[PDB]
Formats: structure tokens, C-alpha cells, sequence
């Protein structure tokens, strides 16, 4: 058997775009009608700080460079000046049916990779995966620099059944840690909704509300986005952060990242920790692919093995497996 | 014979960047898809120093810089 | 005598691009209203994660192509953060006589082609095709993935005869099937309607109002717009989404493609689920070459056996090739 030369999954627990808004501590409970933070606009006048070529360390170059002008204009997101909280809400779809593919060409490498799905699902179910997860929605890993120095951040999780919501969560996302993964009745709970949700057997609609307590005007994190600064008129705004109509706004594929950083078993090591979930996983913001092809530990080489010639990884590499399939991609030539 | 050096920029822009080769006392500068290496226009150099002076030289910040220079290099040289 | 080499089949069963908007649920039978769903502009900054070659490919180089990241920039289209229902709405003109074309060469192919489809309006008039159109209808084919994922899909069909309305279906596309053609009494009337609609009876013109839970700030699919980049010309941009004047759309050819899947007798396979009707019919997606034309049973040889050698095979086979006249399309090189 040869393997298909198209492959194709959807994703599954896909997110909306938060959506920040700021307010009061100890007001959080009445908070459906806070008003949203927005994108103002500041200039700045920098300096010459960059690594010289040591050809142009001249006295009256650098004397020229300081004379000359730096200015700039960028984007900021602050919180009122009455204000000390972040208000970040999103929702989540819990789709099921991880296993099968939505493109494929060999229909026999399609059967087989059903079965093999299917005796990962009958060996064991989503539940660690899921309690992964459940954990990653538990602490604020969305919260991405805004967690970074808070006073107390807490989370509000609550499945939507109706119209009318069904069961609550309220979680402390600094005691629940962000370095192991523990055990907890409601993080149990919440962990068995997720599996419940991933093998099909439901549908799962939860929404997931996030309070930092932060500090009267501090500077808030909506994510960055990507401009070419050409050769226009005069030179526009060099830093552009995301926003929607009156609010600024953190990506869904940002949130989405930081719910799939599971994987621990990575071949370097545990002193740092968990990784986001990746074929070739690569921690591209520090610059170092672990899980090199050069090893035995890729995603491509585990499915070629385990799924063609049907010899089994370690169970901890069919849970980087599963939730690759869970998180989707192209795969394929 | 064409050792590879370095890519020109820190972030592929669309699965394009610029791969930078050796070629002989030369140097080359290839515009290629990342992933399978398909390359749609190279453009002749002789020295790094040079070539960082082109480079620098063009209009823009970053990856506006390099959309010039893909620009410049993916259109056909004029005789 | 031979047949007619220049041949065209015409469109009939035409559906109108459908309009997306968006809104809150069981407010949505007073809703001719909501706001058109539009489409955003987001950047992504992602890693490097299809297959790579291990052959003329340096490791140094794979090396720096891993661990350097893809800032490219999408598409997307979502609903508003208060509003959790996908409404589409579009319709569907129901012409009447698909047999005949109106290109022909030989005067006797183009009457006894006639006197065959007049054999067909004799002896019983479209029945099993108009069940099939009725109950595509029915469920929610259209929604292609707004469909999944989704908890509660209904569809509204009002027909149309002059500033008024002649009848208002009301279908569950959740408690209609997706894969097992039943019959039921909505359903017996819709394909009745759309029956007499088909045969040259007069003039049905419908409209279709669909309705899906999905959840506040979701993801909404319209299709997406094509662009060839071979070669030159590489692009900043990449998924560009389909728009109409300032709102969000389906285009006609994926709608209707969602209307034409009939056959469930194709020979490769019976129980995997129907396909798309066309000439040398194989669905895109997987690419297998499902109806090899070195069988009998294509619409080219079918039609050749079937209009010179007056034989027959099942009554199915003859519902696959009036359900090819009513689809169009081009008969011969």
C-alpha cells in the first residue's frame, strides 16, 4: 500500500476571534456590557540602538545618525484609566469524527487509515487529549503577554445546549499551572465534555470568557498584523494591530495555537516544556525546529510507519499523532 | 556546483524567498518556492559586499524590501 | 443513419447565488432583514509543515526553511459576535423540457430524439428524479460546511406565482436524512410541484430560505474565488473569497452541483453514498475515475447503444441518462 497523494482534515476545535473588552474586578459577574477596547494611534521618535558593522563606527556617523530623524507612528491598545480588568470571550465548536479525512485519492488508504483511527479509539479513548485541552482552556495560555505580569486571571467556561446554557465552569488559571497537567473533578468534567465531543457522540458548543486583573491604563496585546512598508507617500504607520467594528481583537488562529500546545515528547528535553502541537514541530518564535526529521520522531514518518507497514509508536507518539489529525493540515505530496 | 549560503530574509513571505548560491567566484540569488524548489527568475552577482549594497539599496522596510526585490528579480531582464 | 455530432443540452434547474446574512434564532420568521455576512481582511504568520524531500535538497537548507515561518495573508468571513444563525437564501427557476436541445445537425437524431423524450412524458413523468431534487432540497446539500458542525438546520421553500405566495414547506434538515432517500407527504407535494416544473407544464419559480445554528463569531464558508499563478506573478495575498455587491456568496456552479447528486448506481461503488451526475462521472475531490468510459455505462456510449441499437438496460440506468439531459451539457468530442 501506497499513500495517498492528496490528504486533507478539517480542523476540529476551532475558535472564534476574542473579542477585549475592559472593565472593573469585582464587577465581572455583571460584564455583558462593557465597553471594548479600541486602537488608538501615538507617534514615537526612536534612536539608533542596532548592532553596528564596526566599518561605520565612526564618531561623526554616529553623530550624524543621532541628529538625524527617527519618527515613527504606531498602534496602541490601553485599558481606560479607570479601568483594571480584560474581558476576553470566544467561542468554541467541538466538531468529531477525527479520523477521517475530506480529501483523499486511494480508497484503500483511506480504509486503512479509518481502522487504524479506529483502533486508536478502541484501545483508548480521547481522554487524555482531551484532558490536555481542558486543561489549555483551564489556564490562560490565549491570554499570551496579558497574562504575563496580572494580579489573578480567571476563566468562565460554560457549554451552550439551546439558547440557554447548561452547565458552568469557573476555573483560577494561576493555581492551575501552566508547566504539568494535573487532575481535577471539574477539569475531569469538562475534560469528559470535550471527549464526548471529539468521538461524536454530541455536540458541544462552549464558550470560554477570560478576567486579568492587570492595572488602571496599562497596555493590552491585541494580535499584530502584516504590512509592507514600500516606498508610498511619506512613509504610513508601522505597526498595525488587528481589530473588527470598535474593538480590538486577538485572532482565532492565535487562540487556537495556544489550545494545541501539548506535546512533551519532543526528543530534546523536559526542562522546557510543552510545545505546540506541529508536524516538523518547530517553535519558530525561538528560532529551533525540534522533532527533526532526522530523527524518528516526525509526524510524516510516525503515520508512514503506523499506518502503511502497521508496526505501533509508543503510545505517547499515537497522542501527537491523534492530535495532529485533530488539528488538520495538507498532507500529502 | 551551487552551495547554498543563506536565505535573504528572516520570514518567507508566500512559500517565496530568495536562497542565496555560490556559483563559482560568482554569486547567485534565485527566487524559489520553498517547498519544492521551483525557481521562477535568478539574477547574477559577483560579491556579497555588492549585493547587500543592491539590497539595501532598494525601497522599503523588511518584507516590503523583499516583495521589491521578487518583484525586480521575476520580471525578465531587458536586453 | 448515424447521430448528431454537435450537440448541446441546455441548463435547466438553474439556482440564483446565494446570499449569506446573519442573525439570532427563533427571531428568524420575521427576518427579511438581517445584515449581509462580509468579508474581513486577517494576516497569518504559520510554519512550514507539508512534506519535504530528503533527496538534492541540503540540510542546511531544510534547516532554514523549517525554522523560518510564512507570513501570508487570507481571506476570512465570520458572523457578527451577537448573531449565531447562517441565513442563505437564493432561487431556483424550474424551467420545464430538458429533452430536446436547441444545437443539432441531423433533423432525424434531433425528432427521434423527440419521439423518445415524448415516450418518457407518456408512460410516467418525472418521479424518482424529482424525489432525488426535492430531497436535496430537503436536507441541507447547499450548506456544504456551514452543514457540519452545525446543531439545527431548517429550509423554507415558498413558491412563486405572482406578489403572493402558493405554498410553504417547512423541512428538518436534521431529521432528514443525508444519505437514505425516504418519502414523505411535504415531500411527495414539493416533488409533485417541481414534477409537473419539469415536464414542460408551464413555469415553477421557487426561493429557498435556509437557517443554521452555528454559534456567535463562527466561521461561515463561502466559496472562493479562482486565480491561475503559474509561475510568475506569486502574490502577497492568497485565498481570495467570493463577494457580489457588498456581501458574502455561493457561486451558482457549487449550488447546483450540490442539487445533482443523484446517482447511487454508479459501478464502483453502491454503499458509500451517491455522487455527482455528469459524463464520465467522478466527484473532483477524490480524484478516482469512478464510471470508466470502457464500460457500457456512460452517458456517451449509453446514449450511442441506446439511441441506434433501440436496446435497454434497467430502469435506473435510463434514470442516470434523463437525469444527464436535464443536468446539460455537451454529447460527442
Amino acid at each position: 500500500l501506497s499513500t495517498a497523494s492528496v490528504l486533507a482534515f478539517e480542523r476540529k476545535l476551532d475558535p472564534s476571534d476574542a473579542l477585549m473588552s475592559a472593565g472593573a474586578w469585582a464587577q465581572r459577574d455583571a460584564s455583558q456590557e462593557w465597553p471594548a477596547v479600541t486602537v488608538r494611534e501615538k507617534s514615537v521618535r526612536g534612536t539608533i540602538s542596532n548592532r553596528l558593522k564596526t566599518k561605520d563606527r565612526d564618531p561623526a556617523k554616529l553623530d550624524a545618525s543621532i541628529q538625524s530623524p527617527n519618527l515613527q507612528t504606531v498602534d496602541v491598545a490601553n485599558l481606560p484609566s479607570d479601568a483594571d480588568t480584560l474581558k476576553v470571550r470566544f467561542t468554541l465548536r467541538v466538531l468529531g469524527g477525527a479520523g477521517t479525512p475530506s480529501a483523499c485519492n486511494d480508497a484503500a488508504y483511506r480504509d486503512k487509515l479509518l481502522q487504524t483511527v479506529a483502533t486508536y479509539v478502541n484501545d483508548q479513548g480521547f481522554a487524555e487529549l482531551a484532558r490536555r485541552y481542558a486543561h489549555n482552556l483551564a489556564n490562560a495560555r490565549f491570554l499570551w503577554r496579558n497574562r504575563v505580569g496580572a494580579e489573578a486571571v480567571e476563566v468562565r467556561i460554560n457549554h451552550i445546549r439551546q439558547g440557554e446554557v447548561a452547565r458552568a465552569w469557573r476555573f483560577d488559571a494561576l493555581a492551575i499551572g501552566l508547566r504539568d497537567f494535573k487532575a481535577d473533578a471539574e477539569l475531569d468534567a469538562l475534560a469528559e465534555l470535550i471527549a464526548s465531543g471529539l468521538s461524536g457522540s454530541g455536540h458541544v458548543l462552549l464558550e470560554v470568557v477570560a478576567f486579568a486583573r492587570i492595572g488602571d491604563g496599562q497596555e493590552v496585546f491585541p494580535s499584530q498584523e502584516l504590512i509592507l512598508d514600500k516606498g508610498d507617500k511619506k512613509g504610513q504607520k508601522s505597526k498595525t494591530l488587528y481589530s473588527v467594528r470598535d474593538a480590538a481583537a486577538i485572532h482565532s488562529q492565535k487562540i487556537g495555537n495556544a489550545l494545541r500546545t501539548i506535546d512533551t515528547w519532543y526528543p530534546d528535553e523536559d526542562g522546557l516544556g510543552p510545545i505546540a502541537v506541529e508536524p516538523y514541530g518547530s517553535v519558530t518564535s525561538q528560532g529551533k525546529a525540534y522533532r527533526q526529521p532526522k530523527q524518528k520522531l516526525d509526524f510524516y514518518t510516525l503515520l508512514d510507519n503506523w499506518v502503511l507497514r502497521d508496526e505501533a509508536p509508543a503510545v505517547e507518539q499515537q497522542h501527537y499523532v491523534i492530535a495532529n489529525l485533530i488539528r488538520g493540515g495538507v498532507f500529502g505530496e | 556546483s551551487m552551495k547554498f549560503i543563506k536565505y535573504l530574509s528572516t520570514a518567507h513571505l508566500n512559500y517565496m524567498n530568495i536562497a542565496v548560491y555560490e556559483n563559482g567566484s560568482k554569486i547567485k540569488a534565485r527566487v524559489e518556492n520553498v517547498v519544492n524548489g521551483k525557481s521562477v527568475g535568478a539574477r547574477d552577482f559577483d560579491s556579497t559586499e555588492q549585493l547587500e549594497s543592491w539590497f539595501y539599496g532598494l525601497p522599503g522596510s523588511g518584507l516590503g524590501r523583499i516583495e521589491n526585490a521578487m518583484n525586480e528579480i521575476s520580471r525578465r531582464e531587458n536586453p
